[PDB]
RNA sequence: AUUCAUAAUAACUUUUCGAAUCGCAUGGCCUUGUGCUGGCGAUGGUUCAUUCAAAUUUCUGCCCUAUCAACUUUCGAUGGUAGGAUAGUGGCCUACCAUGGUUUCAACGGGUAACGGGGAAUAAGGGUUCGAUUCCGGAGAGGGAGCCUGAGAAACGGCUACCA
RNA sequence: GAAACUGCGAAUGGCUCAUUAAAUCAGUUAUCGUUUAUUUGAUAGUUCCUUUACUACAUGGUAUAACUGUGGUAAUUCUAGA
């Protein structure tokens, strides 16, 4: 196509979002960024199309430029920034501590958090490297790199990096037992275990999940987010859980949640 | 024709008609930048010289350097060229243009004077024309008025007073390239910086190594 | 003009733009209307602005009649409103003055009118005039 | 899973990079220079990674036609060796060598009033017809070829030549 | 703060569907077969010289527009000299 893309046209934009069909042709193009589009999500649309703080892009933009917010501990102010998943977000002049995850219906759920675990974040590590000069690096699934890390960590783990500073804190490996959230798929924000792990060498390992209810549930290995411990979140969770209800159930919860 | 001559010393710049055949001829069959003693062309001009810079057809097509046979002729020209402004970048593009050549094609043609004959030419060698700026770059000044490494230009700048119906005021150039006690915190945080961040580095691998050391000794 | 029952629900504080933000539900019920500006003052008189730092825009009433609803704001700092809400809803409140500018495809004309004249213009413009006059 | 990552060694380089750039600020300490230090943020820059992409790519899949049964290698058709060229693999191209490759499980050719798909209509089921057109992908900017710029174009509300 | 120089972009978007019959295209792979402006994260003590009479580092150089004014052309997003 001679380039790239400087637009997005609604009705191809990530479903997720709860947008709708109507209001005009074209919507955000995510910018460049750790976070993948699709994977992704917009301040305006965390702002606009969550929180309702306000109605336009020109409202957001001002906003932005009053420079209101930090993200992971840093100000960005482009309308367009990719948020995504674990992200960290702060608002001070609210003193609102987010922190960006999915529902069990994969959609990012609105999660505060305190100003504390506003002070950490989880990273998967995507890739361990020995960089130059004999160094070791390695990187997370929010697009960031780290040098000297621990070594016994190793690919697909995750790590308790602190936040600013960036500084690897103690970690989480994969071997059975271990908690689990839900990146990817029509298991996605659900949670679980490691029951067993089906490794295909080659591509495509697959992991063996069972959430509290030993509801059972496979998933690609890629979509794995360790985030602590069975019976020992790292950290904090909206509501939820990944649990993963039928539409049945939910229903019933409905009608009997309504009421008094 | 007519005849377009600087006189670059005093920044004058004047034009004649010049339709007696015979001196015209005198230009015949040269090129640009030649030099030619304009006696023939007047006594009034008598000892005078002047190199050939250029000159525009009776359509408005231009001469230039280089550019033989001495009539009209499309090129394909660039940037860093004359006769020619690109448009948008990369744009590489055709015109027409005259020859280098002197011809009886020429409404006018332009020069400068290399050397001053005998007699005076008014309008063009009495007048002495101003430069419009004075240096802006500190060693600029410096060579301006010849002035030494240390010498504290500031002052020796020039200023341009400007009236606004009644007040009065100066107004003068920015210096660039100036040093300043800015510029020095500027490479004082940059080295510092440097060396430091090195340090750090270095002390982190030295942690790292440690880490190593105890693994082998377990 | 029997009465009033205006109403504000889904109040929301905004620090990050210093405003308060709700739903204005009016029952109106035998009026006929609803008068913005009048809004204005009750809006006023009810949380606090000195009028200027509210803002209404959405004031469609109901099929029949004697309701209607709409978007109401209230900021801190009418000098803080004046420099984030935006000046149609300043002009309509009589708060701005709605600039006198021309037509776009006269400014359109304009800007390719001038998209041929490298540079200043006034050294076009002495030799256009010499040429021109001979 | 690698000649990977990376390191080290000996050399190479019309020598790449390593900040002569810009805005807010003003601090300290004396050996009292204008000393030496010293914050906030702005833009740039090597490599790596990421992101946005792009390019090639595996497998399966398409309407009619045998009154197209043979096709493919002049001049690359299939493959090998080496080389160049490319961002880069590759007959992509060039050299030498081989004689292979496809085909009634329909090739090759021809037609299509053929851009494909998401889908639309029709309604038992099974199906039939259409789908240029609000999304995705692809091609084109009068027809063709070439090309600079730029990370990215064979651009066309950019250029060059021809044809109309 | 006109104007211009510099920088970025103008390759997106929008329009149409002529071509195109394993070709595009759908789904599905792959790059241990490649490039990647931008965004983000990190990333730079070594740059000199037969190594005492050394070499702007408190920073080194021109070459040009914008500008001046000389002008040209039936005519243009034409442009010449100084």
């Amino acid at each position: 196509a001679r380039g790239p893309k400087k637009h997005l046209k609604r009705l191809a934009a990530p479903h997720h979002w709860l947008l709708d069909k109507l209001s005009g042709c074209y919507a955000p193009r995510p910018s460049a960024g750790p976070h993948k589009l699709r994977e992704s999500l917009p301040l305006i649309v965390f702002l606009r199309n969550r929180l309702k703080y306000a109605l336009n892009g020109r409202e957001v933009k001002a906003i932005l430029m009053q420079r209101h917010v930090k993200v992971d501990g840093k100000v960005r102010t482009d309308t367009t920034y990719p948020a995504g998943f674990m992200d960290v977000i702060t608002l001070d002049a609210t003193n609102e501590n987010f922190r960006l995850v999915y529902d069990v219906k994969g959609r990012f759920a609105v999660h505060r958090i305190t100003d504390e675990e506003a002070s950490y974040k989880l990273g998967k590590v995507k890739k361990v490297q020995l960089g130059k000069k004999g160094v070791p690096y390695v990187v997370t699934h929010d697009g960031r790199t780290i040098r000297y890390p621990d070594p016994n960590i190793k690919v697909n783990d995750t790590v308790k990096i602190d936040l600013a500073s960036g500084k690897i804190t103690d970690f989480i490996k994969f071997d059975a037992g271990k908690l689990v959230y839900v990146t990817g798929g029509r298991n996605l924000g659900r949670i679980g275990t490691i029951v067993h792990k089906e490794r295909h060498d080659g591509g495509f390992d697959l992991v063996h999940i069972k959430d509290s209810l030993d509801n059972t549930f496979v998933t690609r290995l890629n979509n794995v987010f360790v985030i602590g411990e069975q019976g020992k979140p790292y950290i904090s969770l909206p509501k939820g859980k990944g649990i993963k209800l039928s539409i049945a159930e939910e229903r019933d919860r409905r009608r009997a949640q309504q009421g008094l | 024709m007519k005849l377009n001559i600087s006189y670059p010393v005093n920044g004058s710049q004047k034009t004649f008609e010049i339709d007696d055949e015979h001196r015209i001829r005198v230009f015949f069959d040269k090129r640009i930048g030649q030099e030619v003693d304009g006696e023939a062309v007047g006594d009034e001009f008598k000892g005078y010289v002047f190199k050939i810079s250029g000159g525009n057809d009776k359509q408005g097509f231009p001469m230039k350097q280089g550019v033989l046979l001495p009539t009209r002729i499309k090129l394909l020209l660039t940037k860093n060229v004359s006769c020619y402004r690109p448009r948008r970048d990369g744009e590489r593009k055709r015109k027409s243009v005259r020859g280098a050549i002197v011809g009886p094609d020429l409404a006018v043609l332009a020069l400068v004077i290399v050397k001053k004959g005998e007699q005076e030419l008014e309008g063009l060698t009495d007048t002495t024309v101003p430069k419009r700026l004075g240096p802006k770059r500190a060693n600029n000044i410096r060579k301006f008025f010849g002035l030494s490494k240390e010498d504290d230009v500031r002052d020796f700048v020039i200023r341009r007073e400007v009236t606004k119906g009644e007040k009065t005021y100066t107004k003068a150039p920015k210096i660039q390239r100036l040093v300043t006690p800015q510029r020095l915190q500027r490479k004082r945080h940059q080295r510092a910086l440097k060396v430091r961040n090195a340090q750090a580095q270095r002390e982190a691998a030295a942690e790292y190594a440690q880490l190593l050391a105890k693994r082998l000794s377990e | 003009s029997d009465a009033v029952t205006i109403r504000t629900r889904k109040v929301i504080s905004n620090p990050l733009l210093a405003r308060k933000q709700f739903v204005v539900d009016v029952l109106h019920p035998n009026r006929a209307n609803v008068s913005k500006d009048e809004l204005r003052e009750k809006l006023a008189e009810v949380y606090k602005a000195e009028k200027d730092a509210v803002s209404v825009f959405g004031f469609r009433t109901q099929f029949g009649g004697g309701k209607s609803v709409g978007f109401g704001l209230v900021y801190n700092s009418v000098a803080e409103a004046k420099k984030f809400e935006p000046t149609y809803r300043l002009v309509r409140y009589g708060l701005a003055e709605k600039v006198e500018k021309a037509s776009r495809q006269q400014r359109k004309q304009k800007k390719n009118r001038d998209k041929k004249i490298f540079g200043t213009g006034k050294r076009l413009a002495k030799k256009v005039a010499r040429r021109n006059a001979d």
